[PDB]
């Protein structure tokens, strides 16, 4: 159970960018995969999470400039950042929960992160 | 201010109760109609409390973790044989739901009866207190009780085809855990048929 | 009645004009609205 | 922000305790905190999820634990090829919060 | 006044409540029925379109105002700017039986042509979300089916509509603001 | 003055259903008067409930003949009225034009055999709540059903009781629905004393309470 991301090159300011993050010997329909960048010399940031049934949720200050589609059978994440800046630049991680994860509109960031018992994290 | 209900053989008294509220009527409407010709026999084996868990209310779930039951759920007891054996049937869904607080923390439930219940966007669960619902809180009351008479498009709908009534739990406040509070906060839910009629006996294996 | 406003009787039947309905021999929320606690709760000063 | 110190240095074969600290709306909020450590140039690993319970194929030797406001977890017998960076994930208020880092020296 | 409030009391309080006089109300303009009433328009109209509310855009009035309510019931007054001779049939009818010219046809009237279709679904009433298949709401909810060469434009207009069970009507969203600062007139 | 009549536009176009009735173009005229004609009748529906029609079936016969294996079921058909075993009685075809129906179907079964041989049959209706009906009439005897022994009297009449969630049922299955809108009726023959080679005919007619609404005029 690996996760692959591919990622563009310099991306010109005032641009989009879509990252797709690929799972492996992974259901993407009872687990939920979250994106989580890390600008550097700062903390990590919870872009937005996509749960098993195919419900968002999304940063609530990056939201309206960033999408995520999720794809169960051809069995990929993707990530569209519109609107790029030169504060954007960061390394893009794609994490794994370790269950479904909210299936409602939550608004949170991720949601489910570090929730409680059933859904914590898993291999990056 | 205690309040003892019944339903059948079955009661469920708390108290800390702070009222029952009834949904869109106080009785369910007429029940022989031109559907059925009279063929509806009204079961009142069925009225029966039926537990059922709900999510552990733990703090960790901010504003808008919606948890939804449908009703009527899977039941091992003579109403889940009822709906398996009968095509068709109506009850009142007179959900009761108790989460119990030390009620030294300080966190505000909405428990509400949606009829059709639908993914409620993020804006709609602002407005979510126009359906029939009632609020569960440490600091006062720690049981919910909801009467909803059942309304549907057909006078009596297959439950296992479409469920009219879906209980839907969401936390407003999330829960403010102290030292002296409960850590964490249960949700379990006495829902309870009421007025349960049948109609259509329907040949079993 | 909702947005007639035509000073006449219709000039079709009713059972033409609209669907009849029919009965089983309310506005609930309205009912809700009014039995609306009102004023204070405790002694006024 | 989950504020953590910048650089922690433990000497091989010592238990080393690091120290997340956050807030009553995150950290403080309830015993859900996730610890992350990563190695330069490879996907971090979840070492810690829940703050109570070590993640399954992590070794035994971490320990988490959050008292009040504070998260800190605490690594014994600590080893050269082990050491990594250290994230205390947490949940905020709307949003998820992480941990600046630590970065772990072993002398 | 402070009711108990965790038991959803409707508690209304009035102006009297301090020192004030509330004035008398004039509802009609917020009325079930006036406010539904008015036509509006259905898009996309393909031939052989199944005439049924909720194709209505969500946020235009009637759309939404509908979409508030769990049951409605109506009778419809349908305006549609067809090519042809334009033909309804009741909510049950196959499809092929709307070429059979029997059935209610309005012939090509100069403007466009205005029929009041009654309400013909079997279902005692109508449903705007429906739970479980038989999760999107069945064929039978479908007021009618009308057909011609090719519609241009179709307006719907609920008569004498009553709506039952509200739900959330989702005024705009705004952000970054303290009010929504439209252009206004 | 002459009254200003301000006529609407996109509306009082001729529709073929337009309740109006048309100009006169001729003087009256007389027509040959017919008082208490024999057969006149008001209404479709009276017809179809007043006279039952036979059912097809396989072979394209009415009657059902009786098993020549242990199977105690002679027939099972959809209640719905656009059905194969219905097509060829009256009932349907006046049914087909309106597009649904309400009310009790009844059913007339009387037996077509020599004195010598006796039999008893059971008609089950099982409502639309599992994938298949019953092959078994033990099976099918929970669900409302009628065991008639066939004596002096050979026709019994068993009413189908109409039971749905909607109040009225469309008449024409829909094709994409596999399953019958309402549940199957079952034909069973409990027990067979020499009925070898001996037919039971069923027809169908409508009941009191039956009804019909929303004609419309498809391709038949």
């Amino acid at each position: 159970v690996q996760l692959r991301e591919s990622g563009p090159s310099l991306v010109k300011p005032s641009q989009t960018l879509s990252l797709t993050c690929t799972v492996s010997g992974f259901s993407l329909s009872t687990y939920a995969v979250y994106w989580v960048r890390q600008a550097p010399g700062k903390a990590l940031e919870c872009l937005g999470s996509v749960s098993s049934g195919d419900y968002l949720t999304y940063n609530p200050a990056l939201k309206s400039r960033l999408t995520i589609t999720k794809d169960n059978s051809k069995s990929e994440v993707s990530l569209s950042v519109s609107t790029v800046t030169p504060e954007d630049t960061a390394t893009y991680y794609c994490a794994k929960s370790h269950s479904s994860g909210y299936n409602g509109w939550i608004d949170f960031g991720c949601y489910e992160f570090t929730g409680y018992g059933p859904r914590y994290v898993d291999a990056w | 201010r205690i309040l003892t209900t019944r339903n059948g053989h079955t009661t469920s008294t708390t108290q800390s109760s702070v009222g029952v509220t009834y949904g869109y009527s106080t009785g369910e409407d007429h029940v022989s109609g031109p559907n059925t010709s009279g063929l509806e026999t009204r079961v009142v084996q069925a009225e029966r409390f039926f537990k059922k868990h709900l999510f552990d209310w733990t703090t960790d779930k901010p504003f808008g973790h919606i948890e939804k039951l449908e009703l009527p759920t899977d039941h091992k007891g003579v109403y889940g044989q009822l709906v398996d054996s009968f095509a068709y049937m109506r009850n009142g869904w007179d959900v009761e739901v108790s989460a119990v607080g030390n009620q030294f923390n300080g966190g505000c439930l909405l428990v509400a009866m949606v009829p059709e219940f639908k993914e409620f966007t993020t804006r709609e669960k602002y407005q979510l207190t126009l359906f029939p619902h009632q609020f569960i809180s440490p600091r006062t009351n720690m049981t919910a009780h909801i009467t909803v008479p059942y309304l549907g498009v057909n006078r009596y709908d297959q439950y296992n085809k479409h469920k009219p009534w879906t209980l839907v739990v969401m936390v407003v406040s999330p829960l403010t855990t102290s030292s002296i509070g409960a850590s964490q906060i249960k949700v379990y839910t006495n829902i309870a048929p009421t007025h349960v009629h049948v109609a259509g006996e329907l040949p079993s294996k | 009645s909702g947005n007639t406003g035509s000073i006449i009787n219709n000039y079709y039947m009713q059972q033409y004009q609209n669907s009849m309905d029919t009965q089983l021999g309310n506005d609930w929320f309205s009912k809700l609205a009014s039995s609306a606690f009102t004023g204070l709760f405790g002694a006024l000063l | 922000v989950l504020t953590q110190p910048s650089s922690v240095s433990g000497s091989l074969g010592q238990r080393v305790s690091i120290t997340c600290s956050g807030s009553s709306s995150n950290v403080g909020l309830g015993n859900y905190v996730s610890w992350f450590q990563q190695i330069p140039g490879s996907a971090p690993r979840t070492l810690i999820y829940g703050a109570t319970n070590q993640a399954s194929g992590v070794p035994d030797r971490f320990s988490g634990s959050r008292s009040g406001n504070t998260a800190t977890l605490t690594i014994s017998s600590l080893q050269a090829e082990d050491e990594a960076n250290y994230f205390c994930a947490s949940p905020d208020s709307s949003q998820t919060i992480f941990g600046s880092g630590t970065t772990l020296t072993v002398l | 006044t402070t009711a108990t409030g965790e038991s959803a009391d409707p508690v209304t309080t009035t102006v009297e409540n301090y020192g004030g006089e509330t004035q008398v109300q004039r509802r009609h303009h917020t009325d079930v029925s006036f406010i539904m009433d008015r036509f509006v328009q259905i898009k996309p109209v393909s031939p052989t379109h199944v005439i049924d509310l909720m194709q209505t855009h969500q946020h235009g009035l009637v759309g939404a105002m509908l979409r508030a309510a769990t049951y409605y019931f109506s009778d419809l007054e349908i305006v549609v700017n067809h090519t042809g001779r334009l033909t309804w049939v009741p909510n049950g009818a196959p499809e092929a039986a709307l070429d059979n010219t029997s059935n209610p046809t309005a012939y090509h009237k100069a403007p466009f042509t205005r029929l009041a279709l009654p309400y013909t679904a079997p279902h005692r009433v109508l449903a705007t979300v429906y739970n479980g298949n038989s999760a999107q709401l069945p064929a039978s909810f479908n007021y009618g089916a009308i057909r011609a060469t090719e519609i241009q434009e179709l307006l719907v207009r609920m008569k004498r509509a009553e709506l039952y069970c509200p739900r959330p009507l989702l005024a705009v969203k705004v952000t970054s603001q303290d009010r929504h600062k439209q252009k206004i007139i | 003055g002459i009254v200003p009549v301000a006529c609407s536009d996109g509306y009082g176009g001729l529709v073929t259903t337009d309740p109006k009735t048309a100009d006169p173009a001729y003087g009256m005229v007389y027509n040959p008067p017919r008082t208490n004609y024999p057969g006149r009748f008001t209404n479709l529906l009276d017809v179809a409930e007043a006279c039952p029609t036979f059912l097809c079936f396989d072979d394209g016969k009415p009657y059902v003949v009786t098993r020549a294996d242990e199977q105690r079921l002679l027939a099972k058909f959809d209640l719905s009225l656009a059905a194969k075993h219905m097509s060829n009685t009256y009932l349907s075809g006046i049914a087909q034009y309106y597009a649904q129906y309400s009310g009790t179907i009844n059913l007339h079964f009387m037996f077509t055999g020599s004195t010598d041989s006796k039999a008893r049959y059971m008609v089950a209706y099982v409502p639309p709540g599992v994938t298949t009906p019953p092959d078994t009439p033990e099976r099918a005897a929970h669900c409302i059903h009628a065991e008639w022994d066939t004596g002096l009297n050979s026709k019994f009449t068993f009413s189908i009781p109409y039971v749905s969630a909607a109040d009225y049922a469309y008449t024409a299955s829909d094709v994409a629905d596999t399953t019958n809108v309402q549940g199957w009726v079952c034909i069973y023959q409990i027990t067979h004393g020499k009925a070898e080679q001996d037919t039971l005919v069923v027809s169908v007619s409508a009941g009191k309470d039956f009804e019909l609404r929303l004609p419309i005029d498809p391709r038949a």
